[PDB]
């Protein structure tokens, strides 16, 4: 174990994400036992993962972790309890992570973050309701909308417009926003109104696609031109949390679920893998940058598990 | 002076935050019992099968502590009420854990939101615990005065929000608390937590409340005004309902994290007890009747 | 939990229509599951599952010979009252095609599985004396492709007016108990002096058998009855339907009554307080079915135009024992 | 069939006798099941069987340090409550030398049978808290040569004058119950004002394990109580002593209390009427001991020197939850 790390690693895996050169990013928080508490980690040998000592850099955050990500290379926003959004900054040789920020803003438990495209703002979602758009450079809140009517379970940056994001709700609400209008959200997705929605992903390329993944196991791809639900499946017995597309060409969807199983899907949403391999919720999936067939989830059972994708 | 309680949501130590808290001034607070993100699984393999401890130990506080120090908070994923079959199950069983919990602790009182319409199913598991064993501890409905629909901000292109009159609709959340209160027979152990917003909704649905079993009202920090020097302060309106809500005795709960950076939780709280300390003293009437307000007597009869 | 008596038993064979009925089903059932080139080497296990003093087991018995099959005959009963008559019937007549068990079918370990089991453990509600649950706990001796007759069940609610039968509610006050709890529990009443308020609507549903890996009996259900004239609701009517086999059926809802069929009353459900509603508005109620591993019960609510308080909670009025 | 809070094993924690003497009795049966040169070979799989929050694993703990003997140990729990404390014990603490068991030990099925099982299952009269039943139906995981501690208890009763605690119970009535149910009912009191009118005298006796080929915890016991004053008989104190393991034990019966144990008050059992007793006579009582699947209840009943009604039948006014 490196220097400033825990010498153990929280329980309850919550995020796992690549950077470009491939090395792996970890959010942990223990949701039981005495102290509920968060930490991150770096695994430059992915496979290593999650032994702490076996780690390139470590470090224990006040409150649990809801929701991570990258900024850049070095940068990782984390989403917390606590009910702040914190930046925290890699090492020059990257051997410990060290608080840049960490804002008291939102009323409740941060819930959900996503970095817009320009990589010098992010939204963020808490269960106070709010959806908040962060000046990372000045380490302050520019927009704050209360668009919403109950706790906000996701946030999505589009691909390529630092204006324009996802956002849904336990009040139902799937929100396309563009903040250039005066009005920056706008309801959308299926003709009647079903069961409510708790994961979004847009589609890399396809920058007018995304898919939406709902309490009942439905996932559902959506166009905003043509307003309207295009396809859906049954994949899930149980919500699903997540949704990841691949870096591939023609891109595959991970599709992850309270039902302890991983998915994979094609673009018209019919299924090429599944996994088991975990025996607790899954929380997250990143694709391998440097193996585009390699796929890692991380659950609440404490398991980094590395999928091989047909 | 005033009996206050501070309402968080995020507990990573409880020795520590019961501390902080304390020192700050608060007489109790209000926190999860349970992880608020650790949804649990009872019927499904593997996750039923997830191993424990389902949460933090009772030896961390003393007795004492416990029965007066803590009010406990119903895990916000507990959705009785949701369409969604297994989610209702799970919930059921969430919420009588979590209940149980409670009891089990001898926690004074414990939280549990109406933040819609439809708690039919809450309801019902509430009073199947309710007469479970006989018990004193009180359930606080958190309820606001302006549903989060009706207070949501005019920033929806394709539904806007209805700027037209509504005298009945800005009741709706009376109606979700007579419903509730109905169904659960009137029972002496469920009271109010008035959650009091930014705006004041009419003077008429500040009427309803009027002789509802209000044990306690909540104030986020959102609400609250800045003065010359930088201080916590409310609205003239608001002043004027936390007079009436002194007149009924009820506790004071701050919830939301610090906005007023450059000062102490403690301000917020010491706003609160200046106004308490400012407002008229009891007239001799006042004094007199002190002991006895909605004591029920028989008529004297001397003849 | 009780055992029900012998005149009790003596009123309800006296039904033309259900034996039949249940004749008609076993006789379908047998076709189906043996053909003509089988009829002699193929011998279907019957069991009767709470087999009273036997006009089940007759029927079964009537049903193999107007199939042209032939069967073995288990008949369990556990209320051995009735399994002194059983016994004197296998004894005297029935001879050995038909082996007496005197148990509970959730208790009994069965020699062998059966082809078919038959059962009728039905009341007014359908599931109201515990169907489910003790065909349940016998089903692990029914043959992978085995058949249930019935089924299954179906029961049904509609809101009523009728002050007559408030009152007669109200009268049951007790000493010694909850000054309410008449109006906590369910009554089988020929429902005469009344007003039916709207359609009735299906409310819980069971199948037999249960291929579900995890089997819940519990049920929550929430029905919406428009209603069209003024009036005060003083309870609701329940029934039931069940399929015996295919489309061999028993109804007491009153638009598909089983003609003659007089073994079933309907159900009422009071409330404790009469509510008023008017033209137009819409009588919203709730129903659940409640289970420990020692009772089963029914707790229901109105939830529109007003509201009522919970009805039973925890079974607080009224259990079946398990 | 509750839960016991949180508050009520804080307080019983706190006895120094209780435990202590768990402790010797863990010591001196490992000690006698594991030989010296035996002592790191032979690991003894030790089951606590309603392990609270711990205080028996704990005390099982420092017996196999004290006896230097190597252990397992398994905590089973039913309070899920409390079962929270005892898996923050397992992961700060015991390490994986403890498995804590969330279930009942009735339903528990073990990885592995148990060389010695431990149990605090124990009221005021003994068995009035179902450790019969609950250990009856957890010994098909005790090895064959296993040791239950306690191997032995027994149930004393004594006949008590006063008039003060014949009030207290009195003034028991409820609303919404038979108005003679308080007396039908025994209360754990700690007896003040009040004349024991002749000595204790066994009542009721279980041993564990249960050799019996077929097991039945009902029971009837007949008690002639010498009494020489003048006096009038207001109910029966009841005590228990209990074997731990060999010549250890806990005991209430007044004449052979244990020292400094304040873990159990004496138990009441009031009648109906007060009975006049001469200077002279004798007393006689009879205890029943009666049970059904769901429930464990008493009777009892004087017939001496005057007869009393019959108390509880049937358990109309009290029971104890299977
Ligand atoms: O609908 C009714 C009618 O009740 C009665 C109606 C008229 C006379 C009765 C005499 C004794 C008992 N119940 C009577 N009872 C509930 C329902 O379980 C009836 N079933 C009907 C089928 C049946 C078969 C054998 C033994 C008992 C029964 C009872
Ligand atoms: O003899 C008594 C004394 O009762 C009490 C006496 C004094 C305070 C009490 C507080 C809470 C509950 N009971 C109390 N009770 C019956 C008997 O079962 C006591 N045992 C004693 C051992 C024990 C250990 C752990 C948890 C509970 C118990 C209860
Ligand atoms: C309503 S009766 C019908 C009797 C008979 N089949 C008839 O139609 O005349 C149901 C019978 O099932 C018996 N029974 C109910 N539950 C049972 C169980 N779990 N095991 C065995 N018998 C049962 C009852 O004692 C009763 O005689
Ligand atoms: C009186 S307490 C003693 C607790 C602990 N041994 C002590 O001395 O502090 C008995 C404990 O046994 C548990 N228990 C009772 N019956 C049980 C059963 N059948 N299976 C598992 N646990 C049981 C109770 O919940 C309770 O915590």
């Amino acid at each position: 174990l490196p220097p400033n790390a825990p010498a153990c690693m929280e329980r309850q895996l919550e995020a796992a994400r690549y950077r470009s050169d491939g090395a792996l990013l970890l959010g942990a928080s223990s949701l039981s036992g005495r102290c509920w508490a968060g930490s991150l980690w770096l695994f430059k040998d992915p496979c290593a993962a999650p032994n702490e000592g076996f780690c390139s850099a470590g470090v224990q955050t006040e409150a649990g972790v809801a929701d991570l990500t990258w900024v850049g290379e070095r940068g990782i926003l984390v989403a917390s309890d606590s009910g702040a959004v914190e930046l925290w900054e890699l090492d020059e040789n990257e051997t410990l992570i060290v608080s840049k920020f960490c804002k008291y803003e939102h009323d409740d438990i941060v819930s959900t973050v996503s970095v817009l495209s320009s990589g010098t703002q992010a939204v963020s979602g808490s269960k106070d309701i709010c959806i908040k758009v962060w000046d990372l450079a000045q380490q302050v809140v520019l927009s704050s909308y209360r668009a919403h009517a109950a706790q906000v379970t996701c946030v999505a940056a589009s691909p390529h417009k630092d204006s324009v994001f996802l956002s849904c709700s336990e009040d139902n609400r799937i929100l396309l926003w563009d903040t250039r209008c005066p009005k920056p959200a706008s309801q959308i997705g299926c003709s009647a109104p079903g069961y409510l929605p708790t994961s979004l992903a847009w589609h890399p390329q396809q920058s007018e696609v995304f898919v939406f993944g709902d309490e009942n196991g439905t996932v559902s791809l959506v166009d905003t031109k043509s307003t309207s639900c295009v396809l859906s499946s049954a994949v899930h017995s149980q919500c699903v949390t997540g949704l990841v597309f691949s870096p591939h060409s023609v891109p595959f969807l991970a599709s992850l679920s309270e039902d302890c199983s991983l998915a994979v899907l094609d673009s018209s949403l019919s299924e090429l893998f599944r996994s088991q391999a975990h025996r607790d919720f899954v929380r997250d999936a990143t694709w391998s940058p440097l193996n585009h067939s390699l796929l890692t989830t991380v659950g609440w059972d404490h398991q980094v598990v590395h999928h091989v994708v047909p | 002076r005033v009996s206050s309680g501070r309402d968080l949501n995020c507990v990573p130590e409880i020795a520590d935050t019961l501390g902080a808290v304390a020192k700050q001034g608060f007489d109790f607070l209000c926190m999860p019992v349970f992880h608020p993100r650790f949804k649990r699984e009872f019927i499904q393999e593997p996750a039923k099968n997830r191993p424990g401890p389902q949460t933090r130990s009772d030896l961390l506080l003393s007795g004492r502590d416990w029965n007066t120090l803590i009010v406990g908070k119903l895990s916000p994923w507990i959705r009785p009420d949701s369409k969604v079959e297994k989610i209702r199950r799970n919930s059921e069983a969430a919420m009588l854990q979590e209940l149980n919990f409670g009891a089990y602790l001898g926690l004074p009182a414990f939280l549990l939101p109406l933040n819609q319409e439809d708690n039919t199913n809450l309801a019902r598991v509430l009073t199947n615990h309710i007469h479970t064993g006989h018990h004193s501890s009180m359930f606080w409905m958190r309820v606001p005065l302006v549903a989060p629909e009706d207070l949501r901000d005019d920033i929806i292109e394709n539904a806007p929000t209805t700027h037209t009159e509504e005298y009945s609709g800005e009741e709706k959340t009376w109606m979700w608390w007579h419903n509730f209160r109905t169904l659960c027979d009137y029972s002496k152990r469920i009271a109010v937590a008035l959650e009091i917003g930014a705006d004041l909704p009419s003077n008429h649905v500040i009427d309803r409340w009027l002789g509802e079993p209000i044990k306690a009202a909540i104030l986020p920090t959102s609400i609250f005004l800045t003065n010359k020097k930088g201080f916590p302060v409310l609205s003239k309106m608001h002043q004027r309902l936390i007079f009436r809500l002194l007149k009924l005795e009820v506790q004071f709960i701050i919830t939301g994290t610090n906005h007023h950076s450059e000062k102490e939780f403690c301000s917020y709280l010491q706003y609160l007890e200046y106004l308490s300390q400012n407002r008229p003293p009891p007239n001799a009437y006042e004094l007199f009747a002190k002991g006895y307000e909605d004591y029920l007597q028989s008529p004297l009869q001397p003849l | 939990m009780d055992n029900l008596e012998s005149q009790t038993y003596e009123v309800f064979e006296k039904d033309p229509i259900k034996y039949s009925q249940y004749q008609q089903a076993i006789y379908k059932c047998l076709l189906d599951r043996v053909p003509e080139e089988e009829k002699d080497t193929n011998v279907q296990v019957l069991m009767v599952l709470g087999a009273g003093r036997g006009p089940l087991v007759n029927a079964s018995l009537r049903a193999a010979k107007q199939a042209d099959r032939r069967i073995k005959l288990y008949a369990v009963e556990k209320n051995p009252n009735a399994v002194v008559t059983l016994e004197n019937w296998q004894f005297e007549e029935w001879g050995s095609q038909v082996t007496v068990v005197s148990s509970d079918m959730r208790e009994w370990v069965a020699p062998e599985k059966a082809d078919i089991i038959v059962s009728e453990l039905l009341g007014s509600f359908a599931d109201n004396e515990l169907s489910p649950e003790c065909l349940d706990g016998a089903q692990h001796f029914l043959k992978d492709d085995g058949v249930s007759i019935p089924g299954e069940y179906t029961s049904f609610l509609a809101p009523i007016s009728s002050s007559k039968l408030y009152n007669e509610v109200r009268a049951c006050r007790e000493k010694d108990r909850d000054p309410e709890a008449q109006f906590e529990m369910p009554y089988v009443v020929r429902l005469h002096n009344f007003h039916q308020l709207s359609a009735p609507q299906p409310c819980f549903t069971f199948s037999h058998p249960n291929r579900d890996p995890m089997i819940d009996n519990n049920r929550y259900c929430t029905l919406e009855f428009p209603v069209e004239v003024n009036t005060v609701l003083h309870g609701f009517a329940g029934y039931f339907e069940t399929v015996l086999y295919q489309d061999i059926t028993l109804s007491i809802r009153p638009e598909t009554h089983s003609p003659g069929m007089f073994s079933w009353f309907p159900i009422l459900f009071p409330i404790k307080q009469p509510i008023t509603v008017r033209e137009g508005q819409t009588i919203c109620v709730r129903f659940w079915r409640c289970s420990n591993s020692k009772k089963v019960w029914y707790e229901w609510a109105v939830t529109a135009p007003v509201c009522s308080a919970i009805h039973n909670p925890t079974g607080r009025s009224y259990t079946i024992g398990l």
